[PDB]
């Protein structure tokens, strides 16, 4: 395992580096498909009769 | 509005408005029993008006009297607008608790002439659906002019 990934020995110590996320989400960035949504309910009330 | 046009008193043995070679005359108007009271057909008679419609004038008057530029865009600001979405509910929940009790009652002796006599025109979809497509439109309205000014400013 030392060889191919990392848990290196040290100082009788191993390392494994973080595997986790970090994204910083915002989320009023998809406010396109927001107003696609509402549209296409207008869409769909009307247009068919 | 109505315009008129004096014939003359010489015309007692012929039939009056010589009409030769038309049949728009029953149109634009029928001589109505408040009209051939006074002095038609025997003293005037009716004329046809239309109106001179064209472009420089038309598109003009309205791009300029149902026409607003910054009111497309603006919020209604939601103290009175959540407000407006309140005393309506109420209205239309008693006439859904009315709506449910029509449908639960169902009466089932000679229902088709019974449906006939006793209408109401407010019960089973005049009340129903009316607010709720007011309000439904109203919201929508306004949550997809709320949605294109985050996506517009910043």
């Amino acid at each position: 395992y030392a060889k191919k990934r990392g848990w290196v020995l040290g100082p009788n110590n191993y390392y494994s580096f973080a595997s986790q996320q970090q994204k910083p989400e915002d989320t009023t960035i998809p406010s396109t498909e927001l107003a696609k949504q509402v549209i296409e309910y207008a869409r769909q009330l009307e247009m068919i009769v | 509005i109505d315009a008129f046009r004096l014939i003359n008193a010489n015309m007692m043995v012929l039939g009056h408005e010589p009409r030769q070679t038309t049949s728009n005359l029953g149109h634009l108007n029928k001589p109505s029993i408040q009209a051939l009271i006074h002095g038609l057909n025997r003293h005037y008679y009716s004329i046809t008006i239309n109106y001179r419609k064209n472009e420089l004038e038309q598109k003009m008057l309205l791009n300029l009297h149902k026409k607003s530029w910054m009111e497309g865009l603006t919020l209604q600001d939601y103290s009175e607008h959540c407000k407006h979405n309140e005393s309506v509910v109420k209205e239309m929940l008693e006439l859904a608790k009315n709506y449910n009790k029509a449908v639960e009652e169902e009466d089932k002796m000679t229902p088709e002439q019974l449906a006939i006599k006793n209408v109401g025109k407010q019960d089973p979809k005049r009340h129903l659906e009316e607010h709720v497509d007011v309000l439904m439109t109203s919201n929508i309205v306004q949550c997809l002019a709320a949605m294109l000014d985050t996506v517009v400013f910043k």
